[PDB]
């Protein structure tokens, strides 16, 4: 038996415990507090070297500590996205279907939001270029990478993406009465 | 019996939950900068919440303790 | 790699009802003063509590905000200089600042205000995020289906990975104001003389129902129209809070009448019990069709998530997240809960997240703002000046997402 | 099947779909669909000081290094604290 | 425990479930019927409900009948109490042998004592008297009990007020406090308030852990033997009798009949039980005939134990008699109130197995030929002669780097050591 | 009579003391110099997780799991045995 929560389980938990020396009186502890000194702090700027401006912000750090390289920086990676010439477009990946700079939006959006396809689809530009259904975005983003791996792996399958959710759209559309109907052949048929 | 002629049509028409499609994998990437962001935010904001908590708990022990000190 | 970076920025969420304003890294706003400004048309501007309340001639009351986006800059520009001044007292070159913005604002309006945060007030940094991300980080929940009702309008937003998406947007005009409209109506029909508080030099107790005993103030000078109407709004918002209940289930007239009444007194001494009315009120909320096509809030609820991918649907219900004033009417959380749980598919899991408090339903955009600028790895989303010196118009849209 | 039928294409994998229980966040229980991961857990903690047990807690790191316990609250906290499962104690 | 003695092999009777013997089995190797006569007077005695029944086990020497009764031993567990003695115990010079017979019998009769305490223990916080009117009068005296648990404030009777004193608790000490007498006891100052600069030893002890009220439970095992000395004798006639030599003492009958009596009351109220036991003479026949006399009345008391007797005497002339021989040098009218159980000599397969389980047991590598070699050694000779070969010749082995016994070093350590039969032959040479 | 009164008003105050909260702060001994274990009736060890900040990336392991995905369907591909064959 155990709990399981994020932020906290109930309104009525009990608060946390927070370390703290002297909670068995400061008497006690005089000696060791006294015994040393503390090192010293700086409101001082540092460089973010995941910046590609120079822009400067400022922290509070120990003074032995200014000038180090700053440590959230080593977060910065994006998602890797292959980059096309105008050449090898005319060459490869040329579609009917597809305006090459329709192609541009679409990889342009990817690189800004980390392939997460339901965020380009929301902020694909659906009033300049043609509508376009989350699939088709996956279908294309899938296939110029594969065309360019393999010009210079789980291939996408564009039909079990839509089967897949036309089925859960209709499962999900469906009346009351027609998920009542669900729930008593699930326990009739036990 | 016509319960299994039932399930049989749903399942023709995929209303049949009982037998949902898989999900095709996407192909694997690492984590990016904005899922570390993501997770940090998330650790952030539980350690509001718990701080908040804790100085409202705190006030309310010291000014019950001063008023039992008056008393 | 460790805890969070406080860089010392301040984060400032300017709504219709209240200025929200405070330094990063606090769990709630220093500062909330009313929006709504006074104007003397030369203009000298009245600002704050303190200001507002006192009678001046030729003083009209406005507000900065439209629709949630803003109109005035001159006025927004005061209480701007005003928060700085009196409540953050540093200077705005040396803080950077986080600022929300509505779900729906336009282009042009956020390099408008990205032009006016750099050239006049010459900030180092800036980031302007929607409230709904930030309501949704103050719960440190990166996904879930925001429900904001505050004084102007009661909106849907989904989110998701932190984005929000913008083709669910769903915004009704049912919110405080049309409460506070019903509430006028509902004293105009018992022939209640609204009496602002300024008005009256002294009162006497009087039962209930009897005729109001009061003084009035002498030597009081004209007062505009607008500020009249803002003091009767502040009284009948007062009303709001404290009498207005949401009925437990769809409102009955037979069960409304056998609960108990709630006493309320009015300024001038007037005073009276409110019966069953007070819960029809805020039915609107929730069946507009009985007032005398708006969507309720639980279809404003279902019909937003309806507009996204059913990949992220599963999310949306999971994650429901209640904020703005208008949402702190009694039992108006437990009805919506009870509504949506009515309403929604069984094959998905639903859940109201919990935190019910003025603070965290008020404040929510402020403290997610706070979180959001307290993070080390937020430090790389700053718009600093040097960039806005060559993508002045460029890069304001494309790094802030 | 038909329509809908589920058809394998070579160099693919798949994610069977949840029938059993319905899922739900990492930050709640397997027994509510959850992950569970381990992170959000709360379990029975006893402290050095007091030595008592101090119920269902979790240890996290707070914003300035500061490791803290959160605590979550049972009805049955009284008799975890008469106490003397997973149940953590510390040790050198 | 870890040194190796003769029976240090023997875990038990190998009986199954039935009650049948196992051919090899618990270490023992046949005495198949004698195992069965055994596992029955196991029975006997876990019962409980007979007393003074005697067996005899009887049989040629190395026949086992010290390694079953062992085996009786090992199979009542250490709960009951099993009392080894041999015969010439009996023959002490500070009491008579009657009166050492019946030590041993009580020292076979154990008892089980269960005591419930119920104790308030703690660091003494505040000791402020709560006053009155009278109808300064007090009518409580609040203690404040601090341990690592918690805190508990008791609202004591009045009259505690003179055992507090009486142990001058202050703050800062630890005492506890029983329920039933309400008498205080102070054992020191709280470890807390020791620093490393003061010197004192007895008048500190840690915080208490647990919670500040305690239960309880102490079981203490005695037997009637102890409490007959304890009574006999209690521990400035304190500082002559410890100058002077402690003497054993011809414990009269009152003192048992008192003792039995408090033993009864004892079970009676729910705060003892009895666990009667086994009394093991070996060598039996060095028992006299005053002893064994003296054994018919003290096998026909209520109160016995079952005793275990051993004998190999053969027809044999009773101690302390004139040229009265007996069939096992124990009277026939002592043999008429005991069960005997016959042991039977050993085959050479039988003698193989108990050498394999004694190397076994030694930790010994025996080859097979070296085994063999071995047994038919023990098929002359005697069975104990060929086990007493094992260690030796292991060590001669271990001499000549070898990590198991060869043939070849058994064959040397048998011309090395001679068994009573080869010496015989020499004397007589 | 006023002794049973006094009682329970001193019970009452009691109850009063204990309603309020009764531990805000533990020691540093505890909070970072003892690491903790639970050990279960095999012998097996575990350790208490700690919510730590996210941890920098060393290499590509770090593989990014959808956590709305992970609410319709299991996080791990299912094994090519159950698979049924190619279409
Ligand atoms: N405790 C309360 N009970 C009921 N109504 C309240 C309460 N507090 C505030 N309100 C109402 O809530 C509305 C203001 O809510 P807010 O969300 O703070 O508005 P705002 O966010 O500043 O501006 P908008 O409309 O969101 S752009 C007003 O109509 C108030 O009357
Ligand atoms: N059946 C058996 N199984 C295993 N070990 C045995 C067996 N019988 C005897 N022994 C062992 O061989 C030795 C001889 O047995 P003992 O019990 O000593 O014989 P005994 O009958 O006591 O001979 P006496 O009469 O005392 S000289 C001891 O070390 C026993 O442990
Ligand atoms: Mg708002
Ligand atoms: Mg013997």
């Amino acid at each position: 038996r155990e709990v399981y929560a994020l932020l906290y389980s109930d309104k009525k938990d009990a608060p946390p415990l927070l370390p703290s020396d002297t909670g068995q009186g400061y008497r006690t502890v005089k000696a060791k507090l006294g015994s040393k000194k503390v090192r010293p702090w700086k409101w001082m700027p540092f460089t973010n070297p995941a910046r590609k401006d120079g822009a400067m912000f400022f922290h509070w750090r120990r003074a032995a500590e200014e000038g180090k390289d700053y440590p959230f920086a080593r977060f910065n990676k994006t998602v890797q996205v292959p980059v096309y010439s105008e050449q090898e477009y005319q060459l490869y990946l040329h579609d009917d279907a597809w305006t090459k700079a329709e192609t541009d939006h679409l990889f342009d959006l990817s690189r800004r939001f980390d392939l997460r396809f339901v965020v380009i689809h929301d902020r694909y530009d659906h009033q300049q270029f043609k509508k376009r259904s989350v699939e088709d975005l996956k279908e294309r983003y899938y296939h110029i990478c594969a065309k360019l791996a393999n010009v210079r792996i789980p291939v996408f399958d564009a039909g079990h993406e839509r089967r897949r959710k036309e089925q859960l759209e209709r499962l999900y559309n469906r009346t009351p009465e027609q998920v009542a109907e669900e729930e008593y052949l699930l326990q009739e048929l036990r | 019996n016509q319960v299994h002629q039932r399930i049989a049509e749903l399942r023709k028409a995929g209303l049949w939950s009982q037998r949902r499609l898989p999900k095709l994998q996407e192909a694997p990437r690492p984590k990016s900068h904005w899922d570390y962001l993501l997770e940090e935010m998330q650790w952030m904001a539980t350690d509001f919440a718990q701080e908040r908590r804790w100085k409202v708990a705190a006030a309310k022990k010291l000014v019950r303790t001063v008023v039992r000190h008056h008393e | 790699v460790y805890g969070g970076d406080e860089v010392g920025a301040l984060v400032f969420d300017i709504g219709s009802y209240t200025v929200r304003a405070g330094y990063a890294g606090e769990d709630c706003p220093k500062v909330d003063f009313p929006t709504a400004i006074g104007m003397v048309v030369e203009p000298t501007y009245y600002i704050d509590t303190n200001a507002l309340r006192v009678p001046r001639e030729n003083m009209e009351a406005i507000s900065p905000l439209k629709n949630g986006m803003v109109e005035d800059w001159d006025s927004f520009q005061a209480i701007l200089d005003h928060t700085y001044k009196m409540h953050v007292k540093s200077e705005a070159s040396l803080h950077p600042v986080l600022m929300s913005e509505a779900p729906w604002n336009t282009r042009a309006k956020r390099e408008k205000l990205t032009e006016l945060m750099f050239e006049h007030y010459n900030i180092p940094a800036f980031f302007l995020c929607k409230t709904a991300v930030l309501t949704a980080f103050a719960n440190g929940r990166s996904t879930g289906l925001i429900l904001d009702s505050g004084a102007t309008h009661t909106t849907a937003i989904p989110v998701h990975d932190g984005y929000v998406l913008q083709q669910g947007i769903v915004k009704s005009p049912l919110a405080g104001d049309f409460i506070t409209m019903q509430c006028r109506e509902l004293f105009q029909e018992m022939n209640i003389e609204l009496v602002p508080p300024y008005m009256i030099a002294s009162k006497e107790a009087v039962r209930e129902g009897s005729p109001a005993n009061w003084k009035r103030k002498e030597k009081l000078p004209q007062v505009t129209r607008s500020w009249h109407n803002y003091m009767c709004n502040c009284v009948i918002q007062d009303f709001q809070a404290s009498v207005l209940q949401v009925s437990d289930s769809t409102y009955d007239e037979q069960v409304a009448a056998q609960m108990p009444t709630v006493h309320y007194e009015f300024p001038n001494g007037y005073n009276c019990d409110f019966g069953a009315e007070r819960l029809k009120i805020p039915e609107g909320l929730f069946d507009p069709s009985n007032v005398k096509t708006m969507l309720g809030v639980s279809h404003v609820v279902t019909t937003s998530v309806g507009m996204c991918d059913i990949d992220i649907r599963p999310g949306l219900y999971g994650s429901v997240i209640v904020a703005g004033g208008n949402t702190l009417i009694q039992s108006f959380t437990d009805r919506l809960n009870r509504e949506l749980s009515q309403k929604t598919p069984p094959s998905m899991r639903l859940k109201l997240i919990a935190n019910n408090t003025t603070v965290e339903r008020r404040f929510s955009s402020w403290i997610g703002g706070s979180i959001l600028a307290s993070l080390g790895t937020f430090q790389q989303m700053w718009i600093s000046k040097q960039e806005y010196e060559e993508g002045g118009k460029q890069c304001v849209e494309r790094k802030c997402p | 099947d038909g329509p809908f039928a589920f058809r394998r294409k070579a160099g693919c994998q798949y994610y069977a779909p949840h029938l059993d229980q319905t899922g739900n966040w990492p930050w709640t229980s397997p027994k509510d669909g959850g992950l569970g991961d381990v992170r959000y857990r709360y379990c029975l903690t006893t402290l050095t000081v007091p030595q008592r047990c101090i119920g269902f807690a979790r240890r996290r790191v707070g914003r300035g290094g500061r490791v803290l316990l959160d605590r979550a609250h049972s009805d049955y906290d009284s008799v975890f604290h008469h106490l003397d499962w997973r149940h953590f104690r510390p040790r050198t | 425990t870890q040194r190796i003695a003769s029976h240090s092999h023997v875990k038990g009777l190998g009986l199954d479930e039935s009650g049948l013997a196992k051919q090899a089995a618990s270490g023992l190797v046949g005495q198949e019927n004698a195992r069965e006569a055994c596992g029955v007077i196991v029975e006997l005695i876990k019962s409980k409900k007979m007393a003074g029944r005697a067996v005899l086990l009887a049989g040629p020497p190395g026949t086992g009948k010290t390694a079953l009764a062992l085996a009786i031993a090992q199979e009542l567990g250490s709960k009951v109490p099993f009392c080894p003695m041999v015969g010439s115990e009996v023959y002490s010079t500070e009491i008579k042998k009657t009166e050492v017979l019946m030590e041993n019998f009580r020292r076979a009769i154990g008892l089980r004592i269960k005591e419930t305490k119920e104790v308030y223990e703690g660091e003494v916080t505040e000791l402020t008297p709560c006053e009155t009117e009278n109808p300064k009068t007090i009518s409580h005296v609040i203690i404040g009990l601090k341990t690592a648990k918690g805190t508990k404030q008791l609202k004591l009777d009045p009259s505690i007020f003179e055992s507090l004193q009486k142990e001058r608790v202050e703050a800062g000490d630890v005492i506890y406090i029983e329920a039933n007498s309400g008498a205080v006891k102070r054992q020191g100052r709280c470890d807390t308030y020791a620093t490393e600069f003061d010197l004192e030893a007895e008048e500190y002890v840690p915080l208490p852990k647990g919670d500040v009220h305690k239960k309880k439970e102490i079981i203490q095992d005695v037997t009637l033997h102890d409490l007959d000395v304890a009574n006999a004798r209690p521990q400035i006639l304190s500082m002559m009798g410890q100058l002077m030599k402690p003497k054993k003492t011809e414990i009269t009958d009152k003192l048992r009949g008192e003792i039995n009596k408090v033993v009864n009351k004892y079970i009676d109220q729910g705060i003892a039980e009895l666990v009667p036991g086994v009394l093991f003479v070996d060598e039996v026949h060095m028992l006299d005939i005053e002893c064994f006399t003296y054994l018919h009345r003290a096998l026909e008391s209520s109160i016995a134990p079952i005793v275990i007797f051993a004998s190999n005497r053969g027809n044999c002339v009773i101690r302390g008699t004139e040229d009265i021989t007996s069939p096992h040098g124990i009277p026939l009218d002592l043999l008429d109130r005991v069960m005997i159980i016959r042991t039977m000599l050993y085959t050479p397969q039988e003698m193989k197995q108990i050498i394999k389980i004694r190397a076994q047991t030694e930790g010994i590598n025996i080859s097979e030929e070296a085994l063999n070699h071995l047994g038919e050694i023990g098929t002359k000779t005697t069975l104990r002669y060929s086990v007493q070969l094992l260690t030796p010749a292991n060590l001669l082995a271990k001499i000549n780097g070898k990590d198991s016994i060869e043939k070849e070093h058994v064959e040397e350590i048998s011309e090395l050591f001679y068994d009573a039969k080869s010496s015989a032959k020499i004397l007589a040479d | 009579f006023w002794n049973l009164k006094t009682l329970q008003e001193r019970e009452a105050r009691l109850r009063l003391e204990q309603e309020e909260a009764e531990l805000l702060t533990y020691t540093r001994e505890d909070a970072y110099s003892m690491e903790y274990v639970y050990e279960d009736v095999d012998g097996q060890t575990e350790v208490m997780p700690l919510w730590t900040p996210p941890t920098p990336p060393q290499d590509d392991s770090d593989i990014y799991l959808d956590s709305v995905m992970c609410l319709m369907y299991e996080a791990t591909p299912i094994p090519e045995a159950k698979l049924p064959p190619v279409y």
